[PDB]
């Protein structure tokens, strides 16, 4: 059923915006490490930036 | 009048004074805490509340009697006499609270010596001073506007060691029995690293 | 070492310390910080601003101590 | 483009101190700071053979054409085979106890070496380093670590001076330890410069950038550039008529649009491209105009 | 902010090789390589005389107070002076072949 | 090299047992345990 499969995907929609939001936090986007904390301990001020 | 509980009369403003240092002790002779020791930064206002100094040097104490360095000692009390200083606005003698703290103190070794002219008033007024890496700073609000609250930055002290104690220096007025004023109090407020 | 003026000679006057007469309950005129009027606020530094409400992050005292 | 130059009239920035006397141990670093004045940078650079320089957020040929609100300098005796110690993010006892350099604001790091001809300076007997700071705890050695910018806290113990190497000083919960070694040859120091940047009128320019080339009256109608007391950029101004004691007129999205002068006139600033151009253009008879 | 650490016990790496013997030549490097135990940083380098660090994606103070899984030195004898054909994309024949 | 997992290669001055978590539950802390670092609060939970 097309109509009941909407639904569905109205709730993977739903469930997929979330998702997006919380993976993005995991990355480093090419730097050292993706924890300020990781960051401030293996560097100094200069570099920190 | 703090002195007479009964009497009343009309509340004038007063200036404070400060000492500002890096590390503190006793008095060796009473045993009274509150000394500051090697180079101790002192603000001082005169002139009859027309004149502020600020100096930086090593604070002697002098051994005659209730004076610092004497088993007398109580505290460090500047004064000045209205009748003789204060007579009029064109012989205001600017140097009657620094000859009072001078007895207390020999001044040995000032980097410095600053002072700066304060116009005569009876409006309300801030005072502040932070220190950083380039110095103490000192804000006041009668910089621009007096009637406005806001303080503004009008001096620059050359003292880059961490500054970690103060003590304010109490003021006594001998005022002749006529007049007899009151004096305002003032209150101090701690700054706090906030957003 | 610069001149800070002629030395001091003479005796230091007496003073009487009575901290009772002036820590009394009587004598209590507290006065807290209000920030609606900005009291204890100090102006930034260099450039002035007008008509335009900003967020700082600097030394500032709290509010109603 | 034109010019248009506006500064004022100060003093010379006293630096007998820094070139007069025997400079201090690393520990006891001696600070200079300067407002409102100017200063012959070429004059100064002239008398030190410089080793190496290491600049962060500007470089030293600004540094000689450039207005700033403050400039500080730290200047210490260090020997130069030691500059690895002073190294942003060093692991040795330089950065721990005696300096550790602050980057919050633009500066730069200067080892040279005192030429023989220069007898104002006076060489002292020994490098001077502290080797550790710590305080006695039950644990063991609480170790205190100097702060960007500030002095170590073992610095009144270490006023007592040193005489042989590894001496220690005590005055019961601290305790600090000294390292001396003799000056051979010509003097080393160290400088270390920092500058800042204000919004306002910049009161520290060297002489070089000392000018009042202020032909605004026939540079009226023409883009040019401008250095009006440290704030610099391209422009056109406009003769117009016009909050308190500033010379600079900001919108509220920090854009230069008003000037004072020292003339007396009052200028609109404007970008150099400001008045809007659009094109009506015609295919059929390949024709165009403006408005 | 307070406080919490916790770290278990371990016994002390062995850097006696690197301090007792004849350091090797550069093409035949001595390597040493550290799991699980602990090492007093401020010995070691109080040893030496340092005249140049360089670093990459870390800081010579942070590897005096943070732990790591693997610990890798390569050493062996060279002259300061020629401290350039040992610089990242140097074309000389220390590079290609040392 | 940086594990994930417990990093067994530590420094002396970095030896430290100040794991006095149970009176430091209901505060904000800066927690190092086994090479891991950051910031936190801890719950008492049962697993
Ligand atoms: C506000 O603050 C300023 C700056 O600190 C003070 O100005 C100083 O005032 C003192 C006196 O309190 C002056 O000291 C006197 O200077 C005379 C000449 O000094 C020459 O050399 C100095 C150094 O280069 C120059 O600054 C100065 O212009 C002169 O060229 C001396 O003759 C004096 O010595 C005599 O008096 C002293 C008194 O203690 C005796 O010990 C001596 O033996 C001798 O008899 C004296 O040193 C000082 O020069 C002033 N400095 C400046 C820069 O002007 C203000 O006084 C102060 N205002 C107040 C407190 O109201
Ligand atoms: C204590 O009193 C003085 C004296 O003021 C006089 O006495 C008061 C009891 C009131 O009755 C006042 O109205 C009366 O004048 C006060 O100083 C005065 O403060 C006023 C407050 O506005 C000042 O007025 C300003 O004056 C300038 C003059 O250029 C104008 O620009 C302003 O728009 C405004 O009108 C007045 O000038 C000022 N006088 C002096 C000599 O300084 C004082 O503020 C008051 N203090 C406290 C803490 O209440
Ligand atoms: C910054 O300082 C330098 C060095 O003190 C200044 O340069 C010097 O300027 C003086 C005065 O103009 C020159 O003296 C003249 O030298 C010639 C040499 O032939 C001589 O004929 C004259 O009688 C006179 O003595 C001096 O040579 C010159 N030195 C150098 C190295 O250039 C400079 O002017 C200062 N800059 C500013 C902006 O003040
Ligand atoms: C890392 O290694 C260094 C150097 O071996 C250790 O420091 C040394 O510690 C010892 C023992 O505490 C000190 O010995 C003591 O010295 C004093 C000096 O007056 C003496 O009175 C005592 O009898 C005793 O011999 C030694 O001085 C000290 N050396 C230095 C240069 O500080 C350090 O403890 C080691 N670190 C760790 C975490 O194990
Ligand atoms: N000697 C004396 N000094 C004072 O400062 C003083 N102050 C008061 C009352 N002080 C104040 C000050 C401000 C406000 C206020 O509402 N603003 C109220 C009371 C009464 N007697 C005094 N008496
Ligand atoms: C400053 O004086 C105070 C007392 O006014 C000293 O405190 C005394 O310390 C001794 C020695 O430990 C004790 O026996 C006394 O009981 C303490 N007196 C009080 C009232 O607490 C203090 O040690 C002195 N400080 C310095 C630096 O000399
Ligand atoms: C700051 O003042 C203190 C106390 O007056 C000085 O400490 C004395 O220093 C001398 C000389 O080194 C020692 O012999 C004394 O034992 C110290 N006394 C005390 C009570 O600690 C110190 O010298 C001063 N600082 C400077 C930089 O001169
Ligand atoms: C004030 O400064 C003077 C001059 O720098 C100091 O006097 C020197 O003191 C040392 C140490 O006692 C002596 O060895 C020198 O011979 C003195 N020099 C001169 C020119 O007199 C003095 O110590 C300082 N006063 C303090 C710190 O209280
Ligand atoms: C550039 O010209 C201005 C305007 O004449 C100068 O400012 C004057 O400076 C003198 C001292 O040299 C003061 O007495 C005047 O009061 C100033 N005038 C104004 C309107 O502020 C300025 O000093 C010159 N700058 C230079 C030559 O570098
Ligand atoms: C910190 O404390 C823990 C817990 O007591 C220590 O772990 C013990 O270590 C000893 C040897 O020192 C072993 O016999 C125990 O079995 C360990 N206990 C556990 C639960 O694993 C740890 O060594 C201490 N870390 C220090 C002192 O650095
Ligand atoms: C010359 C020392 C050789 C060390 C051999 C083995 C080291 C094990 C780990 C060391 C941490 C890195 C220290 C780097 C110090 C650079 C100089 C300084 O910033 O002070
Ligand atoms: C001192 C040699 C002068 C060369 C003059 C002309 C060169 C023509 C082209 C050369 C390529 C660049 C070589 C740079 C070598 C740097 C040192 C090293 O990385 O080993
Ligand atoms: C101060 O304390 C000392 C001990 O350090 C003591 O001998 C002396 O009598 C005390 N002086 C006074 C005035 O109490
Ligand atoms: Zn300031
Ligand atoms: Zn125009
Ligand atoms: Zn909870």
């Amino acid at each position: 059923n097309l109509a009941f499969n909407k639904v569905q995907d109205a709730v993977n929609a739903n469930a997929m915006a979330l998702s997006k939001l919380a993976a993005e936090l995991s990355n480093t986007f090419g730097a050292i490490s993706s924890s300020i904390s990781d960051i401030l301990a293996r560097l100094d001020p200069p570099e920190q930036e | 009048t703090i002195i007479s509980q009964s009497t009343n009369r009309p509340i004038k403003k007063i200036y404070p004074a400060f000492m500002l240092g890096h590390s503190v002790g006793n008095y060796t002779p009473t045993n009274i805490t509150g000394r500051y020791l090697n180079h101790t930064l002192v603000i001082l206002p005169d002139g009859c509340g027309t004149l502020v100094h600020a100096f930086y040097c090593i604070l002697q104490p002098r051994t005659q009697a209730y004076c610092a360095g004497a088993s007398t000692f109580t505290s460090v009390t500047v004064w000045d006499t209205p009748a003789s200083d204060c007579a009029n606005s064109q012989s205001y003698n600017r140097l009657a609270n620094l000859n009072a703290f001078k007895l207390y103190f020999d001044l040995i070794n000032c980097t410095f010596r600053y002072n700066y002219t304060i116009t005569e008033d009876e409006n309300a007024e801030w005072f502040g001073i932070t220190q950083d890496t380039q110095g103490v700073h000192l804000y006041s609000s009668r910089k621009e506007n007096v009637f406005r609250n806001n303080m503004f930055h009008f001096a620059t002290l050359p003292v880059y060691q961490k500054i970690l104690y103060y003590t304010v220096i109490p003021r006594s007025i001998r005022s002749p029995f006529n007049d007899r004023k009151a004096w305002a109090a003032f209150y101090i407020y701690k700054l706090h690293p906030l957003t | 070492s610069v001149d800070m003026g002629t030395t001091g000679s003479g005796n230091c006057i007496e003073s009487q310390v009575q901290p009772d007469f002036f820590e009394t309950a009587r004598n209590t005129w507290p006065l807290s910080i209000d920030t609606s009027k900005a009291e204890g606020v100090i102006y930034p530094n260099g450039k002035s601003y007008s008509n335009i409400t900003l967020t700082y992050t600097g030394l500032y005292p709290k509010a109603n101590d | 483009r034109g010019e248009f130059i506006e500064q004022a009239t100060t003093q010379e920035c006293d630096f007998t101190p820094m070139l007069t006397g025997t400079p201090p141990p690393i520990y006891n670093f001696k600070r200079l700071v300067f407002t409102n004045c100017n200063y012959n940078l070429t004059k100064l650079l002239s008398l030190f053979q410089v080793s190496e320089f290491s600049c962060h957020q500007v470089s030293p040929s600004s540094l000689a054409t450039g207005c700033y609100s403050s400039l500080t300098v730290d200047y210490f005796a260090y020997s130069t085979d030691m500059s690895s110690y002073l190294q942003p993010g060093s692991a040795g006892e330089i950065v721990q106890f005696n300096y550790k350099q602050d980057f919050s604001n633009p500066t730069c790091r200067v080892l040279a070496t005192v030429p023989q001809n220069l007898t104002t300076i006076t060489k002292p007997s020994n490098y001077a380093y502290l080797t550790e700071c710590y305080k006695t705890s039950a644990y063991g050695k609480n170790y205190l670590y100097n702060a960007p910018g500030g002095y170590t806290p073992c610095l009144s113990l270490a006023s007592r001076g040193f005489s042989t190497k590894y001496q220690s000083h005590s005055d019961g919960e601290l305790t600090t330890t000294g390292y001396i070694y003799p000056v051979t040859g010509n003097l080393q120091m160290a400088f270390i410069i920092s500058v800042q940047y204000g919004t306002d009128t910049n009161s520290v320019c060297p002489m070089q950038a000392l000018r009042n080339d202020t032909s605004i009256e026939d540079k009226l109608d023409v883009c040019v550039e401008y250095s009006l007391h440290g704030i610099t950029g391209r422009g056109v101004f406009h003769n117009c008529t016009s909050l308190r004691n500033q010379r600079f007129v900001y919108d509220t999205f920090d854009n230069l649009v008003g000037y004072h002068s020292y003339n007396g006139n009052y200028y609109c600033v404007r970008p150099c491209v400001s008045v809007p151009v659009s094109v009506i253009y015609d295919k059929v008879s390949n024709s165009h105009a403006t408005l």
